[PDB]
């Protein structure tokens, strides 16, 4: 039930909690899933890539 | 790596 992460694509709350969305690598967009914080402790790298392109568009 | 749900 763990697969590899390529990159988090997007970010949003719902019911007052913080989900991102996932592309899954080796996977297209149709297989993209949103995933709450819990599930994404290991993917610390990505999401800090993530928040980077956020804060440079802004 | 991430848990899908």
């Amino acid at each position: 039930d763990v697969f590899e992460v390529e990159k988090i694509l997007d970010m949003k709350t719902e019911g007052g909690k913080v989900l991102y969305k996932v592309r899954w690598k080796g996977y297209t967009s149709d297989d993209d899933t949103w995933e709450p914080e819990i599930h994404l402790e290991d993917c610390k790298e990505v999401l800090l890539e993530f928040r980077k392109k956020i804060a440079e568009n802004k | 790596f991430a848990f899908k749900s």
